[PDB]
DNA sequence: CGCGGACGAAGCCACCATGTGGGCTGTCGCCAGGC
DNA sequence: GCCTGGCGACAGCCCACATGGCATTCCACTTATCACTGGCTTCGTCCGCG
């Protein structure tokens, strides 16, 4: 009911995911600093990607109010119309007078204080709620304090649909606790099996007119980059995306999809100055009935270098493999892909010869 | 206690840099890397006697002696503050950037003994390039005192730099 | 919808990428340092060479207002009216009052704070947009803080005119984000396969006119240089380069032009002083529709040595080849194009006789 | 509008090109470590060729005020308004007072801080342009800190004169950026075809008067030396070559002029002890239009030995150059001239039986 | 390291004796600068750098001026202390010094027998233990060896100088 | 129509200070003669 | 049985450099964003559900 996928997966000089100040961040594991990549961060690339494969989109805005003022006056409504229904929407719901919204700002519609998380069709569905009570909207839009008009029941039930993406990470909702959805998968911080100090690049971007006399840069700073073989876990609780979605079909589509864009997808940062696209050296997906286990404590003792990391990443999280098999016994359906065929890294469970026969495999075995 | 040999080093050195050329070219070709680059074999003969007997307070000694040759030849020319005092009247007086050098300093409060090494030439020598004065023994002191301090003397930086931004501000009125 | 390509090549003593100090740049990658050419440097190679070869250039300026007051001067202006009208053009754009400048410089005109990036046929159409508008000019000139006249959608939409440059990398402006296009092309560091250490070449200026028959220099330096077996990679997003350009047939001829440039072009940087230019080794371009897979990881075991480092890096990018097409399968459209002859390479797809053939036949087939 | 030259040159035992500690240069190529000739001596070796075969002579000095001060001496100066009239020539231009100045010397004139780079009959004109001002440089040789009398355009336009040398090398100057050339040449780094481990050579100096007691030499050592077959390689930028001098014909000269000096120069480092006076067993000039090619490659793989590598690595340059033209398609015009005639190297173009004969047809091949 | 230093010890005073001792073995250890070191040295042997690292001392140390053959600091030291006393020269013995602290591990074993007999020859004190492991430190670490000779090397020198003074 | 759950009603009080460290290990030369 | 001594002959000395040089300009960015929730009382009324 465990499905939990390692993955080490090599990246150059990518700096992937940056800090506040621009350098990557860092975790000091097992007393070494090993660069990490946020786990929202791959988590985004992963919805992005498998909401684009999967076809269903999913919005986690601030700006909800603006976004159904256009499908209102896309219907026929006047401007001020459009925004005046807007408001009722997000004001009718909620316990407090509506839902809080922030400072106004001039010419635009103001955000809400939390960001909504919901289907694209479902906001337009809340357009079409709006739209049917247009006359009492009209009424409350010429007084002063208007109060939420619209039937709660009605919205909260738009507000309660799901996305792939919502019955997979799940939402959180702090005025709407009914719509609250407990999110499937565990998504882990990828770190470095080994230590990694932060590389310094300084570069100048160049003034392109010549000067007539003085010819300098136009420009000059130093960007930070680092490079290492990530090791890369991620959960999902078959019981609760099975009871996400309710019925056996989608979640079987939804974990097999998530799985894919786990092994695909990469976070995009700064990928058009270094083209940090890699496929993970191994991947090794094992469908758990008792309780997930990382092999992170795998890598605590950092490695020490001067040789290619990836085998012995890979042989080092075999042997992992095998003593906690050993350790903790279970008849959990194990297996593996790999690129390196210089070992057979025997207690990683059957082998397959490529990544969507593994996925295909495990996902049928859960 | 370190300030000592620090001021002794500071000494030689200003008076080397000015009198005789080739130990200071011999200096600078070593800034930025540890002792052990063979580029670095060259500046023994000026550095080694000063160091007391962890690679820290080696990397301190040799690294500030390197970035103090390499200063261009403007600089060269011409309480106790920290460099974030020096920062500061970098900022204030010189006219640098204010929201770039104090993200910069608050960029280099975050490095380990390694990455400082890695980030303070750049900084120093722009600061340096506008004839900023930075008293060379305190950062030597705390160059060595970076290695076993996590934040201890960073913050210390750090504090001095906006109290004293704030202090230059609030007596311009 | 993704053409990635990837060369092996070589450059004998070169240091064509130097980072402040005079090293070359180097990476710590697999845990042995091994040099690297920033990615910033061959891409203005490439674009120098891509802009010269295809006629229109794009400029990447600090100091647009000087050269909007050449023009206005050569159109009939005074140079304080120029001086004025240019201070225009930038005064009357932007959210804030005006585009930021930095200190005044004396006898010449300000810098804007921020790196332009236009072609240069827009910047002659930007000093028409203030030429038309001479006499406001002139009034405005003689206040004290003129305002912004000239109208702000006029130059907003001169300030969007792409180039084939700003099509394939993009562009970045703070104050104007309607001016940011997103480039299509990813420009991966190219390291060295092998680890490098860093090559001291002492050197002396002899000076003439001896003074008293002593030898003594001039001058005495030493300057650091490296050689060494370059991996390089490089993407590009014909969905993105399609979109920016608009028609199929510009993004046809900027993607063949490119990767041309790609295999032709070298840094130039101190090669006066070491002749590196050379050819690529091996190339090999993919046309994968799935997404881009850089082989960076088939090196991050350095090579040990001693004997020639082409013939395995060439190997070993095959075999790499071959088993990322076992392990992710796929449809993609390879081809590759080889100097040595001593090996097949199977894995790398139909081989080409020769570079431009292969980039006919992959751009081609995209 | 490239012209490229390659070169392959055996050097018996020379060590022509020393590091600060007396050892041959070397490259770790390739994996495996191999001597070389920084290009900056070979190209100055090429660079005093050039100008003893042309005729005209640039000078890159550290201490122009004081040939100045000859000069002015020469035409009847006092010694003290000499120099005080050619410090007044470097005061007088640069952005800031002057162009700075090293530390005062005693009894001769400072040396500038940065290599001037002039031919001789320009800095024979800034003596004129002194010398004419002789009375307001009286005038100020009085004051205490004298300021920039002379005027600062005719100076620069002095210090833009160029040089064949200065056309086909370029020169720097950080203080006057308008004085800068673009060169015209781009000169690699000879190494060998094979690894080279340095042979150390120990030696003694005889002492002739024999004392009692003592047979003992007068010095003893070890110096350092290697040989081998070095891989040669330049190009000439002949659109700046012809953008430099202006007029084609200098530059065909200076084309023609460089490449014989490349073929026939040798640097001169310990050549007294060790005569290496060797010419190159093959050249192969290429006339390209869109970009030049180094054959550096090639040779990459170190060759491994025991057999003689002048015919291998002729040979592996030949096919190296046959896969490139087949690789890389162009219209460009080569050809090369080899001692060997052991092979007929089919892919360097059309053979000539000389080196001047090769030389003179590449070159008008390329106008 | 510690390790590799107490065999360096017991194969100095084992090869010491050995090198007063008899002239048959000693000749034979001082033909290498092959199988007789491998008949002597060989038990004295806990990587292919601690091997050469052995031999060549022991080689080396058989190849003493009977001067200095008949009579904890290294080498760095050794030349500032044979700069001090003898005399010799320290701008050229310094040249000397970075010239070895440049070469690899099969290059120190070129510069340094001649640079070492010429201590013995003026019988400058040279712990061979420690010059030994030295060596053997080369083919693992070279550069933290070398400028730990360059650095003590100027330092002592000028310690002596304050004594001097 | 009855029961259960959720929400509501208040009373509400603000010019200048920092220093520390030390604990783990093994080796020959072999043979013969004499005591 | 243990401990100590021995196993053709294998060289010696003298010698180790002086001097000179070690670059200089320039350039260092902008913008937007910055959560919610609750951890008081009793009772009464209303609304929803059964």
């Amino acid at each position: 009911t465990f499905v939990d996928i390692h993955a080490i997966q090599t990246l150059p000089y990518s700096n992937i995911n940056r800090d506040d100040l621009g350098s990557p961040k860092t975790v000091v594991y097992g007393g070494k600093e090993r660069t990490r990549v946020s786990s929202q961060s791959w988590k985004r690339a992963v919805r992005h990607e498998v909401e684009a494969r999967l076809g269903d989109k999913a919005v986690r805005t601030r700006r909800i109010i603006s976004e159904i003022a256009k499908r209102l006056r896309e219907r026929g409504w006047d401007a001020d119309l459009a925004d005046a229904g807007a408001r009722q929407v997000v004001l009718s719901v909620g316990k407090k007078s509506g839902i809080k919204l922030e400072k106004e700002k001039d010419s635009e519609a103001p955000a809400t204080s939390v960001l909504f998380y919901l289907p694209v069709p479902a906001i337009d569905e809340l357009a079409a709620i709006a739209d049917e009570h247009r006359d009492a909207v009209a009424k409350e839009a010429a007084k002063k304090t208007p109060k939420g008009i619209l039937p709660a029941d009605r919205i909260t039930e738009v507000l309660k649909s799901r996305n792939v993406s919502v019955n997979l990470f799940g939402r959180m909702l702090a005025e709407l606790p009914s719509t609250e959805v407990d999110g499937a998968v565990q998504f882990a911080h990828a770190f470095t099996v080994h230590g990694t100090t932060v590389e310094v690049d300084f570069f100048t971007a160049v003034d392109d007119i010549p000067k007539e006399n003085d010819h300098g840069s136009g420009h000059m700073n130093a960007g930070q980059f680092s490079a290492g073989t990530f090791y890369r876990y991620a959960n999902v609780n078959l019981d609760r995306l099975v009871e996400n979605t309710g019925d056996a079909q989608t979640a079987r589509t939804a974990v097999a999809e998530f799985l894919r864009a786990f092994l695909s997808t990469v976070p995009s940062g700064k990928q058009n100055a270094t083209a940090a696209m890699t496929l993970p050296d191994l991947v090794h997906i094992a469908v758990r009935f008792d309780r997930p286990i990382s092999f992170a404590p795998a890598f605590e003792t950092a490695l020490y270098g001067s040789d290619g990391y990836t085998l012995r990443a890979c042989q080092e999280l075999n042997n992992y493999a095998e003593r906690l098999r050993e350790v903790w016994p279970d008849d959990a359906i194990r297996g593996y892909a790999t690129v390196e065929n210089k070992t057979d890294l025997a207690a990683l469970g059957e082998r397959y010869d490529s990544y969507p026969a593994l996925i295909d495999a495990m996902v049928a075995a859960a | 206690y370190i300030l000592q040999h620090a001021d002794a080093l500071v000494k030689r050195v200003s008076k080397l840099i000015v009198n005789e050329p080739a130990a200071r070219a011999a200096l600078r070709r070593g800034v930025g890397l540890a002792p052990e680059d063979p580029r670095m074999l060259a500046a023994h003969r000026v550095v080694a006697p000063y160091v007391p007997v962890v690679h820290a307070v080696e990397r301190a000694f040799y690294a500030v002696a390197a970035i103090m040759a390499a200063q261009p030849r403007s600089a060269r020319d011409q309480r106790r503050p920290n460099l974030g005092v020096s920062l500061a009247q970098a900022v204030f007086d010189k006219g640098l950037n204010a929201d770039s050098t104090e993200q910069r300093l608050h960029l280099i409060a975050r490095q380990n003994l390694d990455g400082v090494h890695r980030h303070l030439p750049r900084l120093v020598l722009y600061l340096r390039s506008d004839q900023v004065h930075i008293d060379w023994g305190i950062l030597i002191r705390d160059l060595a005192r970076w290695g076993h301090t996590p934040r201890h003397v960073a913050r210390e930086w750090v504090q001095d730099y906006h109290r004293t931004l704030e202090t230059l501000t609030r007596q311009a009125e």
